[PDB]
């Protein structure tokens, strides 16, 4: 039982956005599929489900006039279309395996991030956190990027140790800010360079940048 | 369906079950009641098991 | 229209304590038509407990879920620290109307650890940009519960700073936080002492770092 979900959107407010969600066999003949989201640090909403069978879904009250979830038998495929999107549509929306006798969300997929905002996907911004007044902390600053995620390593991954790489916090300007810090020795800081790899996925953009004392 | 091989180890609640008919030790491997479930479905339950009794009756009324 | 009420929001437990989690219903959920979930930072939901006490699919036999009607508790003997996650709870008695628990948040607890403080000025390349970013950085501690305030030519900021924190390291057990100070090139040149001053418990007296442009 593998649910495949379709790739993260991007939406203006106001518009819809169709999430699709593949289940593994032409089995929801004796299964159905839910929904569920999660808005950024915070739980779990129910959305609605739909049992095949039934030819029609169920739908929490608080997006009832706004979502249809749809199932087409031929292609084992469930859907989720959700209408006048504002911001706090801004979640991972998941589908989830249940029983219609039961209930319990027993398989899920991997999830779908959809981002609402007016703001237009943009490449960060990387600026270096650069060393100075045992052991020195050094990093970057990765601003201004529309939307998430942003992955970042360091010398191509071989420091791990010591690193922290903050969440992104969503600036007023509606595009994300974060930063990757490490601590390292003092007596290295000459000795060794240091380069953090970011990869923002979605404006496909990938930047070094060289984090030297001064 | 037709007979009975493995029983269903899970209660199910009421409210998922339509309606209930039996099934016989004779012509067929084992005495089973078998729910009609709310999703279409059938399930084999066991006879001798004492939430298969309190949901027949349940039905019946 | 069942709704589910967990408590605590937090539960700090140091390793090998027992975790007793709570989910309350508004209603009475039917024939135990309810399950628990766990969520690691950055992952699917993984079903741990359904039909109020049965052990899912795969999990460990230190989980145990029980109780009927509107008292439930997830029980977790003895805490394990890969055991940092969020847990919820959920009702599917109503087929029509599912429904979910707000969360609670367990963490490992471990002695009390003061922050390193760092402050970072704004590099020369983003002041080329047009902006200034001024970063604070505690790093490594305990407990999660921080102050970080930000003088700016001595004077008591208030609003114009982001925090982010990490997720509880799962080697260490601590936390680390940055709070930016975010302004535009002009505006960081208006004024001169930039501090950064955290409070913590692990600090007998509240810690300063500063620079001057």
């Amino acid at each position: 039982v593998e649910l495949v979900q379709s790739g993260a959107e991007v939406k203006k407010p106001g518009s819809s956005v169709k999430v699709s969600c593949k289940a593994s066999g032409g089995t929801f003949s004796s299964y159905g599929i839910s929904w569920v989201r999660q808005a950024p640090g915070q739980g779990l909403e129910w959305m609605g489900g739909i049992i095949p069978i039934f030819g029609t879904a169920n739908y929490a009250q608080k997006f009832q006039g706004r979502v249809t979830i749809t199932a087409d038998e031929s292609t084992s495929t469930a859907y989720m279309e959700l209408s006048s999107l504002r911001s706090e549509d801004t979640a991972v929306y998941y589908c989830a395996r249940y029983d219609g006798i039961y209930g319990e969300l027993d398989f899920w997929g991997q999830g779908t991030l959809v981002t609402v905002s007016s703001a237009s996907t943009k490449g960060p911004s990387v600026f270096p956190l650069a060393p100075s007044s045992g052991t020195a902390a050094l990093g970057c600053l990765v601003k201004d990027y529309f939307p998430e995620p942003v992955t970042v390593s360091w010398n191509s991954g071989a420091l791990t140790s010591g690193v922290h790489t903050f969440p992104a916090v969503l600036q007023s300007s509606g595009l994300y800010s974060l930063s990757s810090v490490v601590t390292v020795p003092s007596s290295s800081l000459g000795t060794q360079t240091y380069i953090c790899n970011v990869n923002h996925k979605p404006s496909n953009t990938k930047v070094d940048k060289k984090v030297e004392p001064k | 369906v037709t007979c009975c091989y493995n029983f269903t180890n899970r209660k199910i609640s009421v409210q998922r079950l339509a309606s209930y008919r039996r099934i016989t030790s004779s012509k067929c491997p084992k005495e089973a009641v078998i729910f009609k479930t709310i999703v279409a479905k059938e399930i084999c339950a066991d006879p001798k098991q004492k939430w298969v009794q309190d949901s027949m009756d349940h039905l019946d009324k | 229209e069942i709704v589910l009420t967990q408590s605590p929001a937090t539960l700090s437990l140091s390793p090998g304590e027992r975790a007793t989690l709570s989910c309350r219903a508004s209603q009475s959920v039917s024939d135990a038509y309810l399950a628990w979930y766990q969520q690691k930072p950055g992952q699917a939901p993984r079903l741990l407990i359904y039909d109020a006490s049965s052990r899912a699919t795969g999990v460990p036999a230190r989980f145990s879920g029980s109780g009927s009607g509107t008292d439930f508790t997830l029980t977790i003997s003895s805490l394990e620290p890969e055991d940092f996650a969020v847990y919820y709870c959920h009702q599917y008695i109503q087929l029509h109307s599912f429904t979910f628990g707000q969360g609670t948040k367990v963490e490992i607890k471990r002695t009390v650890a003061a922050p390193s403080v760092f402050i970072f000025p704004p590099s020369d390349e983003q002041l080329k940009s047009g902006t200034a970013s001024v970063v604070c950085l505690l790093n490594n501690f305990y407990p999660r519960e921080a102050k970080v305030q930000w003088k700016v030519d001595n004077a008591l900021q208030s609003g114009n700073s982001q925090e982010s924190v990490t997720e509880q390291d799962s080697k260490d057990s601590t936390y680390s936080l940055s709070s930016t100070l975010t302004l535009s090139k002009a505006d960081y040149e208006k004024h001169k002492v930039y501090a950064c001053e955290v409070t913590h418990q692990g600090l007998s007296s509240p810690v300063t770092k500063s620079f001057n442009r």
